[PDB]
RNA sequence: AGGACCGAACCGACUAAUGUUGAAAAAUUAGCGGAUGACUUGUGGCUGGGGGUGAAAGGCCAAUCAAACCGGGAGAUAGCU
RNA sequence: GCUCGCCGGAAGACCAAGGGUUCCUGUCCAACGUUAAUCGGGGCAGGGUGAGUCGACCCCUAAGGCGAGGCCGAAAGGCGUAGUCGAUGGGAAACAGGUUAAUAUUCCUGUACUUGGUGUUACUGCGAAGGGGGGACGGAGAAGGCUAUGUUGGCCGGGCGACGGUUGUCCCGGUUUAAGCGUGUAGGCUGGUUUUCCAGGCAAAUCCGGAAAAUCAAGGCUGAGGCGUGAUGACGAGGCACUACGGUGCUGAAGCAACAAAUGCCCUGCUUCCAGGAAAAGCCUCUAAGCAUCAGGUAACAUCAAAUCGUACCCCAAACCGACACAGGUGGUCAGGUAGAGAAUACCAAGGCGCUUGAGAGAACUCGGGUGAAGGAACUAGGCAAAAUGGUGCCGUAACUUCGGGAGAAGGCACGCUGAUAUGUAGGUGAGGUCCCUCGCGGAUGGAGCUGAAAUCAGUCGAAGAUACCAGCUGGCUGCAACUGUUUAUUAAAAACACAGCACUGUGCAAACACGAAAGUGGACGUAUACGGUGUGACGCCUGCCCGGUGCCGGAAGGUUAAUU
């Protein structure tokens, strides 16, 4: 059992982009920026307690940070872990 | 033309790495060596 | 028998082979084989300590039965089979509990023949029994020089000691070399000479045939410069030394042994 | 069968020309040798400097080798310019 | 956009290594790009990488590393046992179709499979750090059976041609479908079953090994492909309509056969040879202690679980190694057509490119090529370079020889196309049909259809038929090295080195010898038919005299002679 410390600590936001929006109108799966150590099973468990819809199954893959330049200075930006939550064809999250 | 430097991340990490230094007591000295001058490298581990 | 190979090539002009129609031609007898990688000629510093090693073809250890312990038990040849690890062939037997083992094939042996160790052994070749219990004259191989340690004298092919004298608890042994030596007279020995005595009639014919053996080409110190050998130099073709290796030794006559340790069981040395 | 023969891939490098502030700090073009073997190649490993390794040319050991490179003794010494 | 040219065993496609956002979209042209730039692998912003099955991780080990104790060493340290790491090797499982600007065996659709945990049923002797099996292994060669694949025919849709002809033996295109599941074939291996006993397998064993009988004469293991199902499905020409003209919605006919055929599969096979060809786990099996009406095992079912990390992109290259957008280097996989022995070569397909300065002119001279009167090595240090030869079949072929060679010696003849033999022959394949049976993936007969050399005769065109590309120049004497090989990466490839063979010599094993203050290690898990050093260098005929000098070996009487006292 996850707690719910855990759970509030997993999803950090929703992800807005065109390929995520066309996710959502064809295949019911929403598209969100979580924690890079959060597992499939967190995500799935912190969706299901503060979606309050049912989950189908969770993919997952991490986001390598881009390498930018700020007045002819290099930096990186952070890692991120990207999630597809497909929902049970009638939650509507 | 081959050249000399033929890279491969498994010999580069096997031969000057952090472990591979830490594991003698010469390759301490040259880690501590990096540390007092200050380099912002200690190894090529990364 | 020794056969010449007919000259199709160069290669196969001047190869002349020792083929033997009753060896075994299938696979050894799996529960006694071992692996034994190569070395190169290199010990455990990494370096070169004895030269002219290297390659050759991957062999497997067959475990050779040199103690020969298991005594009264009468063994039946089951066969003789080809050997990467030494000159001569190895049989191997089976025991009339149904124990497996190779010892080294004694000249005249075959497919069927009886054999067995112990005091109470047979005098015929193949049966090993301790030296005080041979007869004196006896041909031997496969001689100890401890007695329970194994085999360590006339294992080569062809080879074989005679056995000379017996005095108390010694028996005075000619070996292959000529020299005469001083053994317990409770080692073990087996009777016969160790078959394949054609081994030493063959002919490589080529350097290829050598390589295949494991050894590697041999520089002459005369071909080499100042710095690598004491025989190189010259403007041409020089010598002007007297001959020695690679480290400075006389190499032509020089004698090195020296082992005050076991100098009193040489009767009298090879010459 | 063969360190067999002819000949691509593959390995090498005998001749000529070009290039020689080059396309290239060793190549290109046309020819050339081996091409089932003492062959060739990937990955990993081991041998370390008066040391290694060398089918031996003082060859090779990171474009450096009759003693690698890096730091130190060190501002060596220089009756020489 | 239309033409033209180039690659096409690549200059196409897919990866590993390496790189790291170079990927896609929008926007800008300062600098970068050897020119301009509206374009870019450039600047800026946004987006993009979805896995129980692919890879890593993971279990198992090789070489090798580290290494509790331990042994050794002034110190630092060296070695190493039990162990533990270490792939480049062994170990469970997914396919087809669709889809994005950018991911897909990952998403979607359809259809699968594997491993494990729990729970319910039944039947039950389970149990390892131990035993056995298996995993599990070389080179070469030969052939058969197949398939990927291609060609042609049949079938279906469309067409009737800018210039003579083209309703035909005419033209174009398509004719595709996976894993899985079932069956069990060509082929390969092996005699099955039972009983009794046993010095072997660190003890037991019903297991492996061995001994002795009885009985049955077909059982078992492995195995490509084919066939059925998967699939009333998917895909499918072109059509019925859209387009913000980059691209999209709906329908969808045929969807077969014969022949040819891999270097891929049966095949870790078979034959043969000597140089005699990993390990460990997973896996099958046997038990010991132990537990023993519990655990545990086997089968069925239901349910749960399969985490984590990689996944974009380049990858023979403008993204990797070369300071460069650099004529260099870089491992693996795929392998269409015509001709061809061919993965050579020429021309093409799919696919990809015209190589990031152009425009003119048409001097000398330089570079790379083409042709050349008469002569033909007169050139030059030297035939350097060039020219020349070049294929197949057949005839023919010398000295010398180690009898294999020399030899493709040398030299010569034929070679296109058309018709006939024979509207396509010999050969290969081989349907329907017939017939039989230990009824199947069967046997015998048969020859339809497909494919198809080579030869002879006759004719015929050209200057020329191996017409292009491709593709030995030949002969004679002689030095050196026997030969194949190796060598001065980057001016020397040789006559130098190596070599098989020969000889001398040391070495009796705790070997000589070599690396090590040492412990240890190699030699070698070898044992004088072995190993080390040295010289010579296939083979044939041979290898003469000298021991005075220097070395080595033996001797041990006498002389001299250290520490010691
Ligand atoms: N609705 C369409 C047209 C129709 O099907 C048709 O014309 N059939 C002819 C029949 C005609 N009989 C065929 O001749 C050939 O075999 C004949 C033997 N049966 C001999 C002559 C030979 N040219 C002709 O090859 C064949 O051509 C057609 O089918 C061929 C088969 O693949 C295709 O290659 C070809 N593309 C195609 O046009
Ligand atoms: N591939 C051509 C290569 C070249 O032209 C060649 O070497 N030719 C040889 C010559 C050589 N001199 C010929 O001996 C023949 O006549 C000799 C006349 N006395 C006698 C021996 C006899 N074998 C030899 O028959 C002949 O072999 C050729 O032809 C053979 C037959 O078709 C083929 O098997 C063989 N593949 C082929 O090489
Ligand atoms: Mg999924
Ligand atoms: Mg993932
Ligand atoms: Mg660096
Ligand atoms: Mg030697
Ligand atoms: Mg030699
Ligand atoms: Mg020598
Ligand atoms: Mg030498
Ligand atoms: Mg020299
Ligand atoms: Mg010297
Ligand atoms: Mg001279
Ligand atoms: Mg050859
Ligand atoms: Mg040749
Ligand atoms: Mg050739
Ligand atoms: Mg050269
Ligand atoms: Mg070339
Ligand atoms: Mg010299
Ligand atoms: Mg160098
Ligand atoms: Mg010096
Ligand atoms: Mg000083
Ligand atoms: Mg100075
Ligand atoms: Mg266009
Ligand atoms: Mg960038
Ligand atoms: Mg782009
Ligand atoms: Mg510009
Ligand atoms: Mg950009
Ligand atoms: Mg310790
Ligand atoms: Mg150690
Ligand atoms: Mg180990
Ligand atoms: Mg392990
Ligand atoms: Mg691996
Ligand atoms: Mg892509
Ligand atoms: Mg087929
Ligand atoms: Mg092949
Ligand atoms: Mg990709
Ligand atoms: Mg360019
Ligand atoms: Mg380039
Ligand atoms: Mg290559
Ligand atoms: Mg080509
Ligand atoms: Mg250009
Ligand atoms: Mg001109
Ligand atoms: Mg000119
Ligand atoms: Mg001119
Ligand atoms: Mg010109
Ligand atoms: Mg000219
Ligand atoms: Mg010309
Ligand atoms: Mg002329
Ligand atoms: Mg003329
Ligand atoms: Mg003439
Ligand atoms: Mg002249
Ligand atoms: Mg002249
Ligand atoms: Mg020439
Ligand atoms: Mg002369
Ligand atoms: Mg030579
Ligand atoms: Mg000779
Ligand atoms: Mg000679
Ligand atoms: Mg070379
Ligand atoms: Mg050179
Ligand atoms: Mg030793
Ligand atoms: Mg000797
Ligand atoms: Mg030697
Ligand atoms: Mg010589
Ligand atoms: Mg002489």
């Amino acid at each position: 059992m996850i707690r719910e410390e855990r759970l509030l600590k997993v999803l950090r936001a929703p992800h807005v982009s065109e390929k995520a929006s066309t996710a959502m109108e064809k295949s019911n799966t929403i598209v969100l920026k979580v924690a890079k150590d959060a597992t499939k099973a967190e995500i799935k468990a912190a969706v299901q307690k503060l979606f309050e819809v049912e989950v189908e199954v969770v993919n997952t893959l991490v986001v390598k940070g881009k390498v930018k330049r700020h007045g002819q200075r290099i930096g990186r930006r952070s890692d991120w872990k990207k999630a597809y939550v497909t929902l049970k064809e009638g939650q509507n999250l | 033309m081959k050249r000399t430097f033929q890279p491969s991340v498994l010999k580069r990490n096997r031969s000057h790495g952090f472990r591979a230094r830490m594991a003698t007591k010469n390759g301490r000295q040259v880690l501590a060596r990096r540390r007092a001058k200050g380099r912002a490298r200690l190894t090529v581990s990364k | 028998a020794v056969v010449k190979c007919k000259p199709t090539s160069p290669g196969r002009r001047h190869v002349v082979k020792v083929v033997n129609p009753e060896l075994h031609k299938g696979k050894p007898f799996a529960p006694l084989l071992e692996k034994n990688s190569k070395s190169g000629g290199r010990n455990n510093n990494g370096r070169i300590t004895t030269r002219h090693i290297g390659g050759g073809h991957k062999q497997a250890y067959r475990i050779v039965d040199f103690k020969r312990n298991k005594d009264g038990i009468p063994a039946v040849v089951e066969r003789l089979e080809y050997d990467p690890n030494r000159s001569a062939n190895i049989a191997l037997v089976l025991y009339k509990d149904g124990e497996r083992r190779y010892i080294l094939a004694p000249k005249g042996l075959k497919a069927g023949d009886q054999i067995q160790s112990g005091v109470d052994a047979a005098i015929k070749p193949g049966n090993t029994l301790p030296m005080r219990n041979i007869p004196v004259g006896s041909t031997v191989h496969n001689v100890e020089m401890k007695p329970g340690k194994g085999g360590q004298l006339a294992r080569s092919a062809g080879t074989y000691v005679q056995i000379v004298a017996r005095d108390g608890a010694y028996v005075t042994l000619r070996l292959r070399s000529g020299e005469m030596r001083k053994v317990e007279a409770d080692c073990r020995a087996t009777l016969g000479e160790v078959g394949n005595a054609e081994h030493m009639l063959r002919v490589l014919g080529k350097a290829g045939a050598a390589r295949w053996r494991g050894v590697r080409p041999t520089v002459r110190g005369t071909a080499m410069n100042p710095v690598d050998h004491p025989h190189g130099g010259g403007e041409g073709r020089n010598f002007g030394k007297h001959p020695v290796t690679p480290w400075g030794v006389q190499t032509k006559g020089k004698k090195t042994r020296s082992n005050k340790r076991t100098d009193k069981f040489i009767v009298r040395r090879r010459s």
